[PDB]
RNA sequence: AGCUUAUCACCCCGGAAUUGGUUUAUCCGGAGAUGGGGUCUUAUGGCUGGAAGAGGCCAGCACUGCUGGCUCCGGUGCGCUUGUGACGGCCGUGAAAAUCCACAGGAAGGAAUAGUUUUCAUGCCAGGUCGUACUGGGUCUCCAAG
RNA sequence: GAUGGGGAAGCUCCGUUUCAAAGGCCUGAUUUUAUGCAGGCCACCAUCGAAAGGGAAUCCGGUUAAGAUUCCGGAACCUGG
C-alpha cells in the first residue's frame, strides 16, 4: 500500500478508511442523541437550580 | 542492504533543525546567533519541506549541515566558555567579599578576537569593500546615538571615531561620486577602487530609542563592524600610505570636534573630485556644517565654518529666510547648489539657488492576443495573466504621476 | 497608515520641504537598522533567476486567423417568439429546415434562410409539468425519410411531418412501420401530431444519437446504471444494450462516423466498444473531471470532448489516451462543441452566452499533430439564469452555426 | 512488456533517437489468411509493442521511422 | 528566457507579532519597575 | 503489464403471516424477506503484449551448418494433489515483535517578471558481506503415472 | 541477560524494573539592573534467542569437465535518493 493511490486505499467519506458507513452513522446518531440529552439534563439542572 | 528509513538520506540529513542544531552544538540560542551573525551564516529553504523536515509539515527553520560542523571548530566557541567561567568566577568573588582578587582576576582577562573569521569571511580584500555597506551603515547610525544603559559611552564613541576617520580617508582621496539626501537622511556613494560602496547618513538630529528594539544583536553587530572597519581602514591607509592610527589635533577637535579634527598625514582624477577646486565656501549657522563641510572638502578646496574663537572667500551658504547683509565679495547660494552641483557634476548655474528663490526638485541619481491566449496552457496563461497585471500596476506608476503633475499644473 | 508591517514599500510620505533647515529628524533610522540586521540573518535565502521575457512572446505565433477565412463573424437570422427555452437543435441533412425543441411542449421548424415557423407539434399537453419535457431531438441523417426524432420524457416519437412531401414522407412513414422498454404503435392522439411510432423505456431519453446508415442510434438514460445505454434500431423495432456491464453515470453517446464502433462518453472517461463483438477497444483519460457531450471528428481520425468543469478538450485517437492538447476559456461550463460536417471547422458552446469558433486542420494519413487555431469570438446570446447557448449545429454544406439559448429564441450565425 | 495501439505514441517513442535499435516480426493467421506484423521498440522503463494488420499501415510505419533509427529484421 | 540570477529573501513570518509582544512585555516591564519603586519605599 | 471478470457483502424502493427464501448439511425475514433497481472487494478464469524470434515433432543437402513445414480445435470425473468462498459445530475464546498501511484532529504554509502541494505519469543514480561444489538397522524432510 | 543493587573470604549466586539523577522531541527577535538560558510534552529503559515463525522484489530459454531463480540472451519486479 506504500505505492498505491490513496483514492483506491481511502473512499471519499468521513471514517472512509476504517469504517464502513454503517457504523458510522450510528455513531454519529449516538453523539447527536448525547448531546441532546446533555441539553436536557443542563435543562433538568436549572430547574432544579430555580429552587434552590 | 536492508531497508533504508525515508528520512535518514537526502535532505532528511543534508539540513539540521536549528532546536537540533542548538543541541548538537551544546550551546545556549544567545551565543549560536552571536556566532552564526559572526561567521555570517543564514537558514536556507529547500525545495521541499516536508522532505527535510522529517516528514513533518512545520515551519521548522532548516540550516545547512557543513556549515554548522565547521562552526563547531571555531575557536570563538571556547572563547565564549572561557568568558562564562570567568564571570562565574568573578561573581564568586564578589560574593565572597575579597575585591582585590575581582581586580586581578579582571587583570588578567583578554578578549577575543575576529581576526580569523574575517579572513574565512573575507579571502580577498575587495570583498570586504564588497559588503561593508551594511557596517558603514550601521556604524554612523550608533555614532549619533546617544549612549544608554544597554549601549555603553565607549562603544558609541569608538563608533564616532571609526566614522570620522573613514570620512577624513574619503575626503582626503576626493573618492565621492554620488550624494543624495532624503527624509531618511543623506546618502554618500563614494568608489572605493571601483566598489561604488554607499552608506546612509542620518541627520545629527536626537533620535527616540524604543524600548521595542533589541540592541544585544545590534551590539554584536557593531562589534564584528567595528574590527572589520577598523582592518579595511587600515589596509587603505597603508596602500595610500598614510600613517594609521591618524592622530587627531584636540585643539581642532575642542572647536569642531569633526573631520577637521583628524590630521591624517602621508609620513584629482574625476570632475566630481574637481568641483570648486581652489574655492573657499562659506557656511552659515543653519546648514548642517557635518554634513557639508565634508561634501566640499572632498569635492574641491577647504570650507571655513561659522564657528568662531567663543574675507578671500567667493561663494557663501545659507538659508535663512531672509539674506542680511549679502556683500558683493561673498556668493550667495542655497545648500540644494552643492547636492546638485554634485549630482550634474559640471558646477550647474548658481543663479538658480539664490536666496529665497523657489528650489527646483531634487530627483535622485539612482490586436488578436485576446483570441490566440485560447491555446495557451494552464500554467503558461496563469504566467500570461500575471504578466499582464505587473505591466499594468507599472503602468499606474505613470499614469498617476502625470495625473497629479496636471493637477498641480493648475496652479 | 492602515497597512500592516512588511506591506510598507513607502516607510514615510514624501514632503516638500523649502528649506534644508526644515528637514526634520528621523526616528525610525533605528527601526530600519534592526529590520535590516534581523532579515539578513534570519530571512532565509533562495537562489533565484528573475525573469525578463517579452511578455507577448509567450503567445504562441499561430497563422493570423483573418487568413483562414471564410468563418462565422455575426449573426443574420433570430428565430424569436419561441413560448420556450430552446434546449436543442437539429438540421436537416438537406439544411432546409431547422426543427427546435422546448421545454413548452411544442417542436418547432423554423427554415434556415427565411425563418418562418412553418410546422409545429405538441409532445405533452402539460406545458408546466416540472416532471419532464422534450429532451432532444434529432433528424434522420440518411436522406429521402424526413425523419425527426423526438425525446421528450421515457417517449422517444419520431415525428414525419407534411414539410418534405407525400412520397419522401410515405417511404419515411413505410419505413417507420416496419414490423408486421417495448414499441407501440401510435395512439389518435399521437397520430394527430404526426407521431409515427412510440418507443418508452424505464428512464427517461436525456440524450439521443443518430448514425449515418439510417437506422441505429444510441439513446443516455442517466441514473440507470446497467442500462445507462441502449442501442435502437428502426428495421426492426429491436433494442439491444452496447454491452453486458455499463459502469457509472454517462452523459452521451455517439457511433463512430462509419466503423462498426460505438462511442460512450461516460462520466470521467470516453471509452470505444466494438458492437459487432461488445469488446472495449480502448479507453480515454480526458484531463477534465467531467464531460459534457462528445464529439467526432468526420474523418473519424480525432475526436473532440467538452466538459461542464470549465474545460473543452481535444483527443486524438492515435497520440495517446490523455487529450493532445487542453482549452480552457470559457467563463462558465461549455455545454457543446460541435464538428463541421465538411469545411475543416468547429465551434464551442458555454453557458457564458459566447460562442467560438475554431479551425482545425486534420491530416487523413500524414504523421503530423493537427493544427488548430481559434478564428472568432461570437456575441450575442443573452445569459440567464446562468445558462446559456444550450445547443449549436453546424450548417451540412455552409459555414453557418445555428444556436440554442436558455432566452426562448433560437439564433442562425451566417459569415 | 506492454502493448499500445497508439501509432503516434510508438512513432515518438521512435522519434526520442535515444533506442539504439528497432525491430519489426512479421506474422501469419487467419480469421482468409491475413500477413499480421509488430512493431516493436526497447524503452527506458519497459517494452512497448505495436499490432499492425494491414500491410500499408505497416508499411506507413516503417516509412515514418527516422534513417537514424536502426531496424532490425524478425 | 535568459532570467538573471538572484539570491531572493523569503518573508520573515511572525515579525509583527514579536513586535507587539515586545511592546507589551517592555510596557509590563515599565508599570512592574514603577510598582516596585513605589512598594520599597514604604517597608 | 493492459482490458474483461466475484460468491459473499453493502445501499435504495417495496412491507411479508393466506408465512415465503434456500443449503448436501436449515437457518433466515416488521431488528425489513420474496420481488425490482444500483455499489465494490477481482482471488480465479477469457483476450493481448513477453511470444514464437523459444522449445519440441519432421524433411534436403553439406559433410560442417544452413535451409523449409506443424507446433491446431475439443469433450470429461464414483479416479488423485493443491488453492480459494461462505458454512456445521468443538470449548482452547484462543503467540509476539519488526515493518507497512488506515482515520477524530485543523497549528502550520499558499500570489501578480515562476504562490503552496506531487499518494498522477515519465526521465536519472545506487543497493555491501556471508553459503551456493558434491554425499546426505544405526536423524528429519518436498511429487507420487497407467 | 547486563543495567542500579544485595549475599558470598573468594572462583561467584540472586535478581529484568527491581524505591537509580537509567532520555528523547519541540519552541524563542538574543534571556532587560543588559549579550553566563528560558519555556512546552511522554515516562520505556540494552542485548541474544527461528537457515521449518512474519518478510521487498526474477520468469523463460540455452550453456559446463563439475555451477544455475547465480553463468549468457530476452523480458521482469522491490527499497532509498
Amino acid at each position: 500500500y506504500a505505492t498505491v493511490s490513496k483514492t483506491h486505499k481511502t473512499v471519499s467519506r468521513a471514517y472512509g478508511g476504517s469504517r464502513c458507513a454503517n457504523c458510522v452513522k450510528e455513531r454519529i446518531i449516538r453523539a447527536f442523541l448525547i448531546e441532546e440529552q446533555k441539553i436536557v439534563k443542563k435543562v433538568v439542572k436549572e430547574q432544579t437550580e430555580a429552587a434552590k | 542492504m536492508r531497508i533504508k528509513k525515508k528520512n535518514t538520506r537526502g535532505n532528511a540529513r543534508n539540513f539540521i533543525t536549528r532546536s537540533q542544531a542548538v543541541r548538537k552544538l551544546q550551546v545556549s540560542l544567545a551565543d549560536f546567533r552571536r556566532l552564526c551573525i559572526f561567521k555570517g551564516i543564514y537558514p536556507r529553504e529547500p525545495r521541499n519541506k516536508k522532505k527535510a523536515n522529517k516528514g513533518s509539515t512545520a515551519p521548522t527553520t532548516f540550516y545547512y549541515a557543513k556549515d554548522i560542523q565547521y562552526l563547531m571548530h571555531e575557536p570563538v566557541l571556547a572563547k565564549f566558555r572561557e568568558h562564562k567561567t570567568f564571570a562565574r568566577k568573578l561573581t564568586r568573588a564578589l560574593g565572597r567579599g575579597e575585591v582585590s582578587s575581582a581586580k586581578r582576576l579582571e587583570e588578567n582577562r583578554d578578549s577575543y578576537t575576529l581576526d580569523h573569521i574575517i579572513k574565512e569571511r573575507y579571502p580577498s580584500f575587495p570583498d570586504a569593500i564588497r559588503d561593508i555597506d551594511d557596517a558603514l551603515n550601521m556604524l554612523f547610525l550608533f555614532s549619533n546615538l546617544p549612549s544608554t544603559n544597554q549601549v555603553s559611552s565607549k562603544i558609541i564613541n569608538d563608533a564616532q571615531k571609526i566614522c570620522n576617520q573613514w570620512l577624513a580617508y574619503v575626503a582626503k582621496e576626493r573618492l565621492v561620486r554620488k550624494v543624495f539626501v532624503s527624509i531618511k537622511g543623506v546618502y554618500y556613494q563614494a568608489n572605493i577602487k571601483g566598489e561604488e560602496v554607499r552608506w546612509l547618513v542620518p541627520f545629527k538630529f536626537p533620535e527616540n530609542i524604543p524600548s521595542d528594539v533589541d540592541f544585544r544583536i545590534m551590539l554584536t553587530f557593531l562589534e564584528f563592524y567595528s574590527t572589520l572597519l577598523h582592518f579595511v581602514l587600515y589596509k587603505l591607509y597603508t596602500d595610500s600610505g598614510l600613517i594609521y592610527p591618524p592622530k587627531l589635533d584636540l585643539k581642532k577637535d575642542k572647536i569642531i570636534s569633526g573631520l577637521s579634527s583628524y590630521i591624517l598625514e602621508s609620513r584629482y582624477d574625476s570632475p566630481v573630485a574637481s568641483l570648486f577646486s581652489a574655492f573657499v565656501f562659506y557656511v552659515s549657522r543653519e546648514v548642517p556644517i557635518d554634513i557639508l563641510e565634508f561634501l566640499i572638502l572632498s569635492c574641491g578646496g577647504n570650507v571655513i565654518s561659522e564657528a568662531a574663537m567663543d574675507s578671500k572667500v567667493t561663494h557663501q551658504i545659507v538659508d535663512r529666510p531672509v539674506l542680511k547683509n549679502k556683500v558683493a565679495g561673498r556668493t550667495y547660494i542655497q545648500p540644494q547648489w552643492i547636492f546638485d552641483c554634485i549630482n550634474k557634476g559640471e558646477l550647474v548655474p548658481a543663479n538658480k539657488y539664490l536666496p529665497g528663490e523657489a528650489l527646483p526638485p531634487h530627483l535622485s541619481p539612482w490586436e488578436e492576443k485576446k483570441l490566440k491566449m485560447i491555446m495557451m496552457s494552464n500554467k503558461q496563461k496563469k504566467l500570461y495573466k500575471k504578466m499582464k497585471y505587473s505591466n499594468a500596476k507599472k503602468e499606474e506608476q505613470a499614469e498617476n504621476l502625470k495625473k497629479k503633475k496636471k493637477q498641480i499644473a493648475k496652479q | 497608515e492602515n497597512t500592516e508591517y512588511s506591506e510598507r514599500e513607502r516607510n514615510f510620505i514624501p514632503q516638500k520641504y523649502s528649506a534644508l533647515r526644515k528637514v526634520p529628524g528621523y526616528g525610525e533610522s533605528i527601526r530600519e537598522r534592526f529590520e535590516r540586521s534581523l532579515d539578513l540573518y534570519l530571512a532565509p535565502r533562495v537562489r533565484k533567476n528573475k525573469l525578463n521575457i517579452d511578455p507577448n512572446s509567450l503567445i504562441p505565433e499561430l497563422p493570423s486567423p483573418k487568413d483562414l477565412r471564410p468563418f462565422p463573424i455575426r449573426c443574420s437570422t433570430i428565430y424569436a417568439g419561441h413560448k420556450g427555452k430552446v434546449r436543442t437543435l437539429s438540421i436537416d441533412p438537406s439544411g432546409l429546415w431547422l426543427a427546435t425543441g422546448s421545454d413548452d411542449g411544442t417542436v418547432r421548424v423554423w427554415e434556415i434562410l427565411t425563418g418562418r415557423e412553418v410546422y409545429r407539434t405538441t409532445l405533452i399537453d402539460d406545458e408546466e409539468n416540472p416532471d419532464y419535457h422534450i429532451e432532444c431531438i434529432e433528424w434522420n441523417p440518411d436522406a429521402n425519410n424526413g425523419i425527426l426524432a423526438v425525446a421528450v420524457g421515457e417517449n422517444i416519437h419520431l415525428i414525419v411531418p407534411p414539410i418534405f412531401g407525400y412520397d419522401i414522407e410515405n417511404n419515411g412513414k413505410t419505413k417507420i412501420e416496419d414490423g408486421f422498454a417495448q414499441w407501440n404503435k401510435p395512439s389518435q392522439k399521437q397520430l394527430e401530431k404526426d407521431i409515427c411510432i412510440t418507443i418508452s423505456c424505464k428512464k427517461t431519453v436525456k440524450k439521443l444519437s443518430w448514425h449515418r446508415k439510417g437506422d441505429y442510434f444510441v439513446t443516455v438514460q442517466p441514473d440507470s446504471g446497467n442500462t445507462s445505454v441502449l442501442i435502437h434500431q428502426v428495421s426492426k423495432h429491436l433494442t439491444q444494450s452496447p454491452f453486458k456491464k455499463s459502469k457509472g453515470i454517462i452523459m452521451d453517446a455517439k457511433f463512430h462516423p462509419f466503423k462498426p464502433q460505438l462511442f460512450v462518453c461516460s462520466q470521467r472517461y470516453v471509452r470505444i466498444y466494438d458492437l459487432s463483438q461488445q469488446i472495449l477497444v480502448k479507453k480515454l483519460l480526458p484531463g477534465a473531471r467531467w464531460l459534457s457531450k462528445i464529439d467526432i471528428h468526420p474523418r473519424g481520425d480525432n475526436l473532440i470532448a467538452s466538459s461542464f468543469d470549465k474545460r473543452v478538450l481535444w483527443h486524438d485517437l492515435d497520440l495517446a489516451s490523455t487529450p493532445y492538447k487542453t482549452l480552457r476559456y470559457h467563463e462558465k461550463a461549455v455545454r457543446s462543441v460541435n464538428f463541421h460536417k465538411k469545411l475543416p471547422l468547429f465551434s464551442s458552446a458555454a453557458d457564458d452566452g459566447t460562442i467560438h469558433v475554431f479551425h482545425a486542420t486534420v491530416y487523413d494519413d500524414m504523421m503530423k499533430n493537427p493544427m488548430i487555431v481559434p478564428l472568432k469570438k461570437l456575441t450575442g446570446h443573452k445569459v440567464i439564469n446562468s445558462l446559456g447557448v444550450l445547443d449549436a449545429i453546424w450548417h451540412p454544406r455552409e459555414a453557418w452555426l445555428f444556436s440554442a439559448g436558455a432566452d426562448n429564441t433560437a439564433r442562425l450565425w451566417t459569415t | 512488456a506492454r502493448e499500445i495501439t497508439d501509432i503516434k505514441q510508438f512513432l515518438e517513442l521512435t522519434r526520442r533517437a535515444d533506442v539504439k535499435t528497432a525491430t519489426v516480426k512479421i506474422n501469419k493467421k487467419l480469421n482468409k489468411p491475413f500477413r499480421q506484423t509488430k512493431f516493436k521498440v526497447r524503452g527506458s522503463s519497459s517494452l512497448y509493442t505495436l499490432v499492425i494488420n494491414d500491410a500499408g499501415k505497416a508499411k506507413k510505419l516503417i516509412q515514418s521511422l527516422p534513417p537514424t533509427l536502426k531496424v532490425n529484421r524478425l | 528566457l535568459n532570467s538573471n540570477p538572484e539570491i531572493l529573501l523569503r518573508k520573515r513570518r511572525n515579525a509583527d507579532r514579536t513586535r507587539i509582544e515586545r511592546q507589551e512585555l517592555a510596557k509590563k516591564k515599565r508599570e512592574e519597575q514603577i510598582k516596585k519603586k513605589r512598594s520599597n519605599k514604604n517597608k
